[PDB]
RNA sequence: AACGCGAAGAACCUUACCAAAUCUUGACAUCCUUUGACAACUCUAGAGAUAGAGCCUUCCCCUUCGGGGGACAAAGUGACA
RNA sequence: CCAUCAUUAAGUUGGGCACUCUAAGUUGACUGCCGGUGACAAACCGGAGGAAGGUGGGGAUGACGUCAAAUCAUCAUGCCCCUUAUGAUUUGGGCUACACACGUGCUACAAUGGACAAUACAAAGGGCAGCGAAACCGCGAGGUCAAGCAAAUCCCAUAAAGUUGUUCUCAGUUCGGAUUGUAGUCUGCAACUCGACUACAUGAAGCUGGAAUCGCUAGUAAUCGUAGAUCAGCAUGCUACGG
């Protein structure tokens, strides 16, 4: 029922192994088919090469990975007929830490592995230090309303 | 209709009982379609109906292993 | 410490006691712990009685009863629930205005009537 | 009009049961001797305006209880024409016995008993208007607010049908509690039959 | 066709796996149930009078 | 001796089931009380339609009613609930000894 | 015969005629047979208990003819059940309809 | 609102389709009347129903008469099914 | 239905533990309720009050009515026929054929898996001489007879998916498994057209799918299935129910 405008956000479960809502929300995403004893079990073997290639914790290092997907200006496309609507959109903090989390298990699927045993563990710790995969998130609205700024 | 008696069909059969003693005849209209067929009345003319007219054709000794109703053409469904 | 308290959960119920000492699962005389196998919401299991801290503190003796084994779960943390709030109501704004003993507010959608099954809509072969 | 039966809107939730015998076991062959003995058994009341029937099954007693709207032609003289379907309850069947008769005052307040008989004040089709406004009229003068009576099939001698109703008031036709009974009949008239929907209220 | 094929199952049929179970009002041979051997139709308007047992139609 | 009363409706059996439960709770008996046992219904899932129309389904409802009633003290000066005929219309004759 | 090397007894002899389906239940049975046989398996007397039992049939290439010939034989039957390999049929009566796209 | 539609089980049947077979008061629902009042089961030839044949030639009681309320349809004619 | 009794094989037996769950009759919610800025314009909003929070939830009568929507192929009946056949009767074919466009679902394209073995946990429902447990026979399909008893009490059936030790490495390889020959294993006067298996043989497509187009806003999409109706014999068709 959208044409109502705005509907309420969905709530966030914080999980006992973090205390984070975060975390059990980066488990509601990996949740391909909703597997959850399936895939939150293979999600916690594939924070292992995450950890490999990074020696701090888990809840310092995906609040520092998701900081450079959180972006400052995206773009919704309002209705201006024959223009670009490139329209810049300061995002609100709900969507921006939804947008951040979004591209995360779109993008693990098409590396040299195929398996989701390590397919989440080869796709986070590539993606912290604003440097592709999920910062195309990011950067590349970071590139995309900018050389065109006569479209806002 | 089980496998004790594996099914021979003992009306064409027993039609080809009818038969044995004398000289077989060539076409009957009769129907020969549900009815298997076993090496002893080989050379023997039978008209399976195929459902317009029925139509003679001979029982060998190779058509041991099945039944006479793969013999008539049916249809003439020839189409493209 | 011996209270008698029940609980339901999707077409599975349960019925539970309580014992002093200190806490302990007794779910039909085994555990919840390779019964349950995700490992999961067992975590949280302890978010009922943790506003009470009668984790380690009450033990259950539970026995769960009908449906699946997953529907046997959410059940006796409702069982423990009234059973808790016999024994201690001290955090009872903690229990019932917050987590233990409220319901089951929402179960399992019928496969829906007057179409194919649970409101999908039978596969329009026009346009 | 593309709906369903207001008849069938309170089976079991206002109204009680026409059939609250128990027949579990072998329900085939002691039911086909129900509707044995019934398709003679509307055929020789000549239009008496029945309101409807509740047979009754107990151990082999399958009871007929039909109502006749019109009396007397039932009992005959202390059980003479009554005796005569008693005779044919030991005919078509082995017992059947014991058959019953009823009356009603306030002669068109039923459904039924105004359906039964506004079908049979359209064969002659002679004042459609003042026999229904004869009817209709008197009704609410016996007692009702909302009554609804159509003359649908094939009026005047012509080649289409048209429904003529006569409706007022208020009309709570769909509440779960309301007891409504809805009826049809077969009117023909050689080119097309009356098939009537009444509405009273009571 | 209806009326010479129900006395052949109201009689013995020649292939009673044949199952030709017809109504009496409405030549029905499918929508009849084992305790039925009547159409959904007829049935369902003498539902409405008490001659098949009680069944109840809406709100649920 | 088991005395499950059955019918289409409850409000039928009950009291019918309220006919024996208090017949013999005036008799020399030792009545257990009314605990009726599970009621199987049954959909009769006919299509709304006549011939074509699909995503037209109706179904039906008929209800059995089976109870459990039983008392443990039979004397011919008090039995006229069990023997004596009541409300035979949806009570079949479930009388086991 | 000619069976793929560098697989187990279980993954290399289910190609040949005789075997598939079949090391599962009747060639891993009438063989000592192990896991993970590949192709070092010292095929000389492992394969000295296995080529008493690998010569057994007509299942050496030539079953495949001995069913050709049947399948010539059932067309000197006569019957459908060479005709459709014969006529594009689906041979057990199936749907020559539109989806049977791979044998027209 | 046509598309795994009507069809919720196509070796026979189903079949509504067609061809052979041998028949038109019909496999039927059966009225009246001759009431001939049951070839109510099986051998032979025929796809098989169908054609030649021996058959539980009668059955529920009473005014005292062998006649039927219930009796197979062997014929039928007016029909119509 | 086993906290507490022991002779727990839980004969879940003695008693009937049966207290509780557990199977049928009854009421609990109502912006009834407190604070408002919300001023009276009634509300609604904010909370905590009840089990439920704002009809707590689902439906249903779909209104007076529209599309002559389909069907005189379920019935009727206003008409014409039709009356050696537009009535037929049987079994022969076929209704499933075949250059085939659309549809519709099934299932693969694995290593969040496969497979070996394990361990579950099920609900709902069926039963009237039947479930087929189980002694049982066969790697198999499926079969040799008895048990029980019309059932809160008897059979389906351990459901699996979860995970657990292992082989493959992402691949058409071991992923599963179309197409065909052998077994006659089966119910059925009778299995070629035109029935089913799993076991032998064949062992394929298959790389997650363009443009399009579908639903799905939570137990929902999607997913693993379990039994029940039509039914000699036959489901990827149908209804429920578990996860």
């Amino acid at each position: 029922m959208p044409r109502k405008g705005s509907v309420p956000k969905r709530d966030v479960l914080p999980d006992p192994i973090h205390n984070s809502k975060l975390v059990t929300k980066l488990i509601n995403k990996i949740m391909l088919d909703g597997k959850r004893g399936t895939a939150q079990r293979i999600l916690y073997s594939a924070f292992d090469l995450v950890e490999q290639r990074s020696g701090r914790d888990a809840l310092e290092v995906f609040e520092e990975a998701i900081n450079n997907i959180m972006p400052v200006l995206e773009v919704k496309a309002r209705r201006v007929g024959g223009s670009n609507y490139q329209v810049p959109v300061e995002v609100r903090p709900e969507r921006r830490t939804t947008l951040g989390l979004r591209w995360l298990v779109n993008y693990a699927r098409l590396r040299g592995e195929k398996t989701m045993e390590d397919r989440l563990a080869n796709e986070i710790l590539d993606a912290a230090n604003n440097t592709g995969g999920a910062v195309k998130k990011r950067e590349d609205t970071h590139k995309m309303a900018e050389a065109n700024k006569a479209f806002a | 209709s089980i496998k004790k008696g594996p099914f021979v069909d003992e009306h064409l059969m027993k039609k080809v009982e009818a038969q044995e003693g004398s000289e077989k005849k060539q076409v009957i209209k009769t129907w020969s379609r549900r009815s298997t067929i076993f090496p002893n009345f080989i050379g023997h003319t039978f008209a399976v109906y195929d459902g317009r007219k029925h139509v003679p054709v001979y029982v060998t000794e190779d058509m041991v292993g099945h039944k006479l109703g793969e013999f008539a053409p049916t249809r003439t469904f020839k189409g493209h | 410490v011996e209270y008698r308290g029940t609980g339901r959960r999707k077409n599975s119920v349960a019925r539970v006691r309580l014992v002093p000492g200190e806490g302990n699962i007794t779910v039909n005389n085994r555990d919840v712990r390779e019964y349950l196998p995700f490992e999961s919401l067992i975590l949280d299991l302890n978010q009922p009685f943790d506003v009470t801290e009668t984790k380690g503190n009450y033990d259950v003796l539970v026995n769960v009863h009908g449906g699946g084994f997953t529907g046997q779960a959410q059940a006796i943390r409702h069982g423990i629930a009234r059973a808790l709030l016999e024994a201690d109501p001290e955090y009872r704004g903690s229990l019932k205005r917050a987590g233990l003993l409220t319901r089951d507010p929402r179960m399992k959608e019928r496969k829906k009537p007057g179409l194919k099954a649970a409101r999908r809509s039978p596969q329009f072969s026009k346009r | 009009g593309q709906k369903i039966n207001p008849i069938g809107l309170r089976v079991g939730i206002i109204r009680d049961w026409e059939a609250k015998w128990y027949a579990e076991k072998d329900f085939a062959s002691l039911l086909h001797e129900d509707l044995k003995i019934r398709k003679f058994i509307d055929n020789e009341l000549k239009e008496a305006s029945v309101s409807h029937v509740e047979i009754e099954r107990a151990a082999n007693r399958i009871n007929i209880a039909i109502h006749t709207g019109k009396p007397g032609m039932v009992i005959g003289k202390g059980g003479s024409e009554i005796e005569k379907l008693r005779n044919k309850l030991n005919a078509l069947t082995d017992k059947k016995v014991h058959i019953n008769v009823i009356e009603i005052k306030k002669v068109d307040l039923d459904a039924r008993l105004v359906a039964e008989n506004i079908a049979r004040q359209l064969e002659n089709r002679a004042s459609f208007r003042r026999v229904q406004k004869q009817a209709i009229t008197r009704a609410m003068k016996l007692g009702a607010k909302g009554i609804k009576t159509q003359v649908s099939g094939r009026l005047g001698g012509a080649d289409i049908a048209r429904a003529e109703q006569y409706s007022e008031g208020t009309v709570p036709l769909h509440t779960l509690r309301a007891d409504i009974d809805y009826a049809h009949a077969e009117a023909d008239t050689t080119y097309g039959k009356l098939g009537v929907k009444v509405w009273i209220y009571r | 066709a209806k009326t010479s094929m129900v006395a052949k199952q109201q009689k013995k049929q020649k292939y009673a796996v044949r199952e030709y179970t017809r109504c009496e009002r409405c030549g029905r041979p499918h929508s009849v149930y084992r305790k039925f051997k009547l159409c959904r139709i007829c049935f369902r308007e003498l539902a409405y009078k008490g001659q098949i047992p009680g069944v109840r139609k809406a709100s649920w | 001796i088991r005395i499950r009363l059955k019918a289409y409706d409850h409000r039928v059996i009950d009291q019918s089931a309220e006919k024996i439960v208090e017949t013999a709770k005036r008799s020399g008996a030792d009545v257990s009380g009314p605990i009726p046992l599970p009621t199987e219904k049954s959909v009769y899932t006919i299509i709304r339609a006549v011939h074509k129309y699909k995503d037209s389904r109706e179904q039906f409802e008929q209800r059995t009613h089976k109870r459990l009633i039983d008392i443990v003290n039979p004397t011919p000066k008090t039995v006229d609930a069990l023997m004596g005929l009541n409300l035979p219309s949806g009570v079949d004759i479930e009388i086991k000894l | 015969v000619d069976i793929p090397r560098e697989k187990r007894v279980v993954i290399s002899l289910t190609y040949i005629y005789g075997i598939g389906t079949s090391t599962a239940q009747k060639i891993l049975e009438e063989a000592n047979v192990s896991a993970d046989t590949r192709v070092k398996d010292l095929t000389d007397d492992e394969l000295g208990r296995i080529r008493e039992v690998v010569d057994g049939y007509k299942v050496e290439g030539d079953l495949r003819r001995e069913t050709n010939l049947n399948i010539k034989r059932l067309m000197e039957i006569s019957s459908y059940r060479g005709i459709r390999h014969r006529r594009g049929l689906p041979v057990r009566g199936q749907k020559t309809k539109n989806n049977a796209r791979t044998r027209k």
